[PDB]
């Protein structure tokens, strides 16, 4: 797009943030990450969103807190949580994102939609 | 097709 780059993606690690290891966030990881990021759907989301290589330069003019499963996979695996609603959160804000930019019906909302009604599924069952 |  000439001279478009995408923005520095966001934190993954954060030494002055207190972590914490729980089951919850243990099973976020195990269960509903691992379960998503293997899905037929998940590949426009196991990664920042690359406006440049996709020709989308209003992409962070209307997106301005991006999040991804990539993101949320290095959060995770580098305990960058205090809690469970920390991370569900962030997932929250990745389908709110997609919803946001793109229009129902879209392809890519079916594939948000797909991977939420999953995750969902997943996350009732997380443990106290 | 496309996103915008």
């Amino acid at each position: 797009a000439m001279g478009s780059t995408n923005p520095p993606p966001p934190e993954t690690s954060n030494p002055n943030k207190p972590k914490r290891q729980t089951n919850q966030l243990q099973y976020l990881l195990r269960v509903v990450l691992k379960t998503l990021w293997k899905h037929q759907f998940a590949w426009p989301f196991q990664q920042p969103v690359d406006a440049v290589k996709l020709n989308l330069p209003d992409y962070y003019k209307i997106i301005k807190t991006p999040m991804d499963m990539g993101t949320i996979k290095k959060r995770l695996e580098n305990n960058y949580y205090w809690n469970a609603q920390e991370c569900i959160q962030d997932f929250n804000t990745m389908f709110t994102n997609c919803y946001i930019y793109n229009k129902p019906g879209d392809d890519i909302v079916l594939m948000a939609e797909a991977l939420e009604k999953l995750f969902l599924q997943k996350i009732n069952e997380l443990p106290t | 097709g496309g996103k915008a």
